[PDB]
């Protein structure tokens, strides 16, 4: 019974309208600032486990870390509840963001009764979340999100793809010598499937045979599928390639995917 | 280490082409060319994936420069055309964990000794 209830986030005060999505540990509402009128999203995690606490707190710092890029949600703050004060009895995490339109497997279900996704809408769609990924696999050290699908990108109200979900992601701390793989090469191996999925509609887990609408993007999908991690592509190789897709075809793949805009 | 075998290059006027080829004595996953001009920074100028065939260029040379690779994945081919000026310099074999950061930072495993390549 969260939802109908008036929260402080500091100077904020606002008020939870409606539940977007249950789950395990977490919710997420629909929130507005009572005062200016304006709306957020607002996750709400129950921790009764100082394991949980360590948990959490990560996400919360993830997120705060990667804030300000534009295929990342945006951080706006976060609070807690004391296990006194909360309806649940546990140690309760609030964490405001920006709110999206919705989430992208909604929008694409939407228009697969209008057929394929064209090779353009492919390549905003892969391009906007391949530059989430790298803005995270750029960070000293980088940051690895380790839980990449196609369920958890979500569509901004500009029509851009936004990369939420820290909650399994990972990186060393205390870095003051190297650059070894640490688990880059396995959110890469993430990206060909989704790639493949936007393609063929399907998990790859074999291009089709013959197939010509999406043959450019054939040797990408196969060397982001790659067995061995030395040989996978870095994130930087798959960017750098569909930068020349996208210039080839005429296309700003940061742009509105307008067609996904109806 | 790998032992990287270079040949061709030379002097061609403005306009022209040449070529570069590069033999290693194992399979490395990718494998380019970096240059040196005078009193410049190294600059990664072309690099290609064995596996995928993707092949990756900086800004300066792209759709002049060609790289490719023969069957047997244990040479590389580089095509210079529309030669200039800017071009002239130390041209050197290497071979690469990141086609990407090589283009960008001429980040290499493993560099050749290099083949003069002069422009007019
Ligand atoms: C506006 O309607 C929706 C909004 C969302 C939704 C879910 N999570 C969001 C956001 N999150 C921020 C990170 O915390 C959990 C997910 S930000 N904007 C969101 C929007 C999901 C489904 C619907 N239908």
């Amino acid at each position: 019974d969260f939802v109908g209830q008036t929260v402080e986030l500091g100077e904020l005060r606002l008020r939870v309208r409606r539940v977007l999505a249950e789950g395990g540990f977490a919710f997420v509402y629909e929130a507005q600032d009572v005062g200016s009128g304006r709306e957020y999203a607002l996750k709400r995690l129950l921790s009764n486990e100082e394991e949980k606490n360590r948990a959490i707190i990560q996400e919360v710092c993830f997120m705060k870390k990667l804030s300000g890029h534009p295929n990342i949600v945006q951080f706006c703050s976060a609070a807690s509840i004391g296990k006194e004060e909360s309806d649940t009895g546990q140690a309760e995490f609030l964490l405001l963001t920006e709110l999206c339109k919705g989430q992208l497997v909604e929008f694409l279900k939407k228009m697969e009764s209008r057929g394929p996704l064209s090779c353009d809408t492919v390549l905003k769609i892969f391009y906007q979340t391949c530059r989430a990924v790298q803005h995270m696999h750029r960070q000293k050290p980088p940051i690895i999100h380790r839980d990449l699908k196609v369920e958890n990108l979500l569509l901004s109200n500009q029509g851009t793809i936004k990369l939420c979900d820290f909650g399994s992601a990972t990186t060393i701390s205390h870095y003051p010598y190297s650059n070894f793989p640490i688990g880059e090469k396995q959110d890469i191996w993430a990206l060909g499937c989704i790639l493949y999925l936007l393609c063929f509609r399907q998990h790859p887990f074999s291009i089709p045979p013959h197939d010509t609408q999406y043959t450019v993007f054939h040797s990408l999908i196969r060397a982001m599928l790659q067995v061995n991690p030395e040989e996978r592509l870095s994130i930087a190789e798959v960017v750098h390639q569909l930068q020349e897709i996208a210039a080839a075809r005429n296309v700003n793949p940061k742009s509105p995917i307008t067609e996904l805009l109806e | 280490q790998v032992q990287l075998q270079e040949s061709g290059g030379g002097s061609v006027q403005a306009g022209g082409s040449l070529r570069l080829s590069c033999g290693a004595s194992e399979y490395t996953s990718r494998m380019g060319w970096f240059r040196q001009a005078p009193g410049a920074e190294r600059e990664g100028v072309a690099c290609i994936h064995r596996q995928s065939n993707l092949s990756y260029y900086s800004d300066s040379v792209r759709g002049r420069f060609t790289i490719s690779q023969d069957n047997a994945k244990t040479t590389a081919f580089l095509l210079m055309s529309s030669l200039k000026p800017e071009d002239t310099a130390i041209y050197y074999c290497a071979t690469t964990t990141d086609c990407a950061a090589f283009v960008e930072r001429a980040t290499a495993i493993t560099a050749g000794q290099g083949t003069q390549v002069t422009v007019s």
